[PDB]
């Protein structure tokens, strides 16, 4: 209840941590630990009736975010773990079910079968990109194919539970919490050309409500970097 | 993916059963094939959706069928007020292609 | 500039059916127990 | 009841521009897909494009024949659907309809349930 | 029986990955194969169950021959010898049959005379990162990851053409050895279009039935 980091404070009341391991620290990489370790609340998305899903590429949603974004232009390298708090707040008269899954190395697929998607289309900075429940056509050149039953990666979307995940059932549950360690092949990588995590929120059972209730429900994502450090002097 | 309708011109007296077919070039799924009806000097109206389901306000004389790459539409009893043009729509990829058109004139 | 105590909508007010949506907030102020005053004068709240 | 009227057609020199407009009343506008279909004089129908609902982000899906020339949009104030036609040719002389789609199960079958009355566009 | 489902028993299996021909006198006959795991679609779907892989490599070459139609007058041939050169990542690359890059001292090659056991050679975990990566969400061109580059192989005859043409085929066999795997991943549902990327066209989730009950 009412946890705080730096100059921010959020409140909480069930956590699922990564692949079982907890994030920790390692020329010489220096340790900045107090200046940017805080809760970065992104803006809320609206869960409507015929909504399809959302995604965020994770070391890119915190690129225009304050002093964390200032520490990226000053540093060529870095390695960072995360802690993600997702909560949506509806009444007891709404009903639905969300899957909050955190995918490492999620290559997206382009709509044209020869090309590859562009950086403006793969990831909106600190802004959610949307799945669709129709097909993106082949005629446009560089756009992400977002048929949500394939999850944009050419796979069964029901089998996405092999990644570290959490269900949000409005009947019983209210929030989700993930703690994701640093997963990469190299120990310290180029932070400008690599988005090594992807946070997806997909409504399996759609939102429903009776006439009179509030016709859409907000979802609030909060990311807090754990064990961030960069390389330089 | 183009659709061919046959016959182009169809004539039949009222009271009998007549049917038309719409054969696709490739495989179209059974849920993405629809039938429309356009009278002379009027906009089209959705008639049958997803190859077997009657729309709203349509009389029960019609029943669509077919699967794979061959689809059809049967009229159990032909009246006088349902003489129009009937098109079939599909979706395998984009775009949404229509039929050529089957014109029904009463005899 | 000496400070500001602004407050912002993060999300909307989600409400069920047959519940009113216009709600109010009250704000209380106090002293945080650790401070001092010097050079007594008279109040400006008089004629 | 559902009522889709539209307006804006007329005469145009080939190589010019024209803007159609579809006025929608009788339903919530931000919840359905809205299409654009043309038909020439006594020929088959031809689908030009649609525009998805608010929950899918108002993205557009043009046909391969008119991609780059035409533009579908909407007005954020009122329930008016637009069609900016640019670089008109000799074979664009047709009747332009305005259609709507809905979900039948929870799925989106690609049918068009309600149609507009049709405005006519011809070139000279 | 749970030792058949281990990672080594699932992936350390031999598989023919390439098949090319080359003839000695035609001045544009020499084989070439950039070593990638995305060649055969059945092995690719097994290696794409994991994000990061790390294995040794073992290759075996089944080289055969055939006598092409020459003119006349008693074609007699000695036993043939072939050269299989392996170019490491960042090495000089041949472009003709008579080139300098065949003779470089840092590209190790085997020489094998026909009629013997096939020429096996073995390649260690040759990369700078600590694991090969099957998927890469980023740029270096999108999703390439120039760090998991394993090299190239080149084949040619070493005998000059004596009296008649002779063309040869080669089948390369591929066997991952001492495999470690990390971060499992759902298996692919859609089909494979291009070798380089993950691009696809959408398909239904499963085959259907008539009624739920």
């Amino acid at each position: 209840r009412s946890i705080t980091l730096g100059n921010s404070t959020i409140t909480t009341q069930n956590v699922v941590v990564g692949y079982g391991v907890w994030p920790e620290y390692l020329d010489q990489p220096t340790q900045p630990d107090v200046a940017t370790c805080r809760f970065y609340t992104l803006e809320s998305v609206q869960w409507m009736k015929n909504s399809a899903g959302w995604w965020w590429k994770l070391p890119d949603a915190l690129s225009q975010m304050g002093l964390f974004g200032q520490n990226m232009q000053y540093h060529y390298l870095g390695r960072t773990g995360y802690t993600i708090h997702v909560q949506c707040n509806a009444s007891k008269f709404h009903q639905g079910c969300l899957l909050v899954v955190c995918v490492p190395e999620a290559e997206m697929g382009c709509s044209n079968l020869n090309n590859t998607p562009e950086f403006s289309e793969l990831s909106g900075g600190d802004s959610a990109r949307m799945f669709t429940d129709t097909q993106v056509g082949e005629s446009n050149a560089k756009k992400v194919q977002t048929a949500v039953w394939n999850a944009g990666m050419g796979v069964g979307v029901g089998n996405l539970t092999i990644f570290p995940h959490q269900w949000i059932n409005l009947r019983t549950n209210n929030s989700a919490t993930l703690v994701m360690p640093y997963i990469n092949s190299v120990p310290m990588d180029n932070m400008f050309r690599h988005n090594n995590l992807t946070l997806m929120i997909i409504p399996f059972v759609p939102l429903n409500y009776s006439e009179g209730s509030s016709p859409y429900v907000p979802i609030t994502v909060t990311i807090a970097p754990m064990c961030a450090e960069y390389n330089g002097l | 993916n183009v659709l061919t309708q046959s016959p182009p011109i169809m004539s039949a007296s009222p009271g009998e059963k007549v049917t038309m077919t719409c054969r696709a070039s490739s495989s179209v799924s059974s849920s993405y094939l629809h039938w429309y009806q356009q009278k002379s000097g009027a906009s089209p109206k959705l008639w049958i959706y997803s190859t077997s389901n009657l729309a709203s306000g349509v009389p029960a004389r019609f029943s669509g069928s077919g699967s794979g790459t061959s689809y059809s539409l049967t009229i159990s009893s032909v009246e006088a007020e349902d003489a129009a043009t009937y098109y079939c729509q599909q979706f395998s990829g984009y775009p949404l292609t229509f039929g050529a058109g089957t014109k029904l004139e009463l005899k | 500039a000496a400070g500001y105590v602004t407050c912002w909508y993060q999300t909307n007010i989600v409400v069920p059916a047959d519940v009113q949506s216009s709600c109010d907030i009250l704000c209380f102020v106090s002293a945080c127990n650790d401070f001092s005053v010097r050079m007594l004068k008279d109040t400006p709240f008089i004629r | 009841e559902v009522k889709l009227v539209e307006s804006g057609g007329g005469l145009v020199q080939p190589g010019g521009s024209l803007s159609l407009s579809c006025a929608a009343s009788g339903f919530t506008f931000t919840d359905y897909y809205m299409n654009w279909v043309r038909q020439p004089s006594g020929k088959a129908l031809e689908w030009l494009g649609f525009l998805r609902n608010k929950a899918n982000g108002y993205t557009t899906e043009y046909s391969a024949s008119v991609k780059g020339r035409f533009t579908i949009s909407r007005d954020n104030s009122q329930s008016i659907l637009y069609l900016q036609m640019n670089a008109l040719r000799a074979e664009d002389s047709a009747t332009y309809y305005c259609a709507r789609s809905r979900y039948y199960g929870g799925t989106y079958r690609y049918a068009l349930d309600y149609w507009g009355q049709g405005t006519s566009v011809t070139v000279s | 029986s749970r030792s058949e489902s281990s990672i080594e028993n699932f992936l350390c299996r031999s598989a023919c990955v390439y098949y090319a021909t080359y003839t000695n006198n035609s001045k544009k006959g020499f084989a070439e194969w950039v070593i990638n795991t995305r060649q055969v679609a059945q092995l690719r779907r097994k290696l794409e169950l994991f994000t990061y892989l790390r294995f040794d490599l073992e290759l075996t070459f089944v080289i055969t021959s055939a006598q092409q139609p020459s003119t006349a007058s008693s074609v007699d041939a000695p036993v043939q010898t072939h050269q299989i050169m392996y170019v490491p990542p960042g090495g000089p690359v041949p472009t003709k049959v008579k080139d300098y890059a065949w003779q470089t001292s840092t590209n190790p090659s085997v020489f094998w005379t026909e009629g013997n056991a096939p020429p096996r050679m073995s390649i260690p975990f040759i990369s700078i990162g600590n694991a090969y990566s099957c998927f890469y969400d980023g740029w270096t061109v999108y999703g390439i990851n120039t760090l998991n580059n394993m090299g190239t192989l080149y084949m040619r005859h070493v005998n000059e053409a004596g009296q008649g043409p002779i063309k040869s085929t080669v089948r390369i066999y591929f066997k991952p050895k001492h495999v470690k795997a990390w971060v499992p991943r759902p298996p692919r549902l859609c089909q494979y279009e291009k070798q380089k990327n993950v691009n696809f066209s959408p398909i239904g989730v499963t085959t259907s039935r008539t009624d739920i009950i």
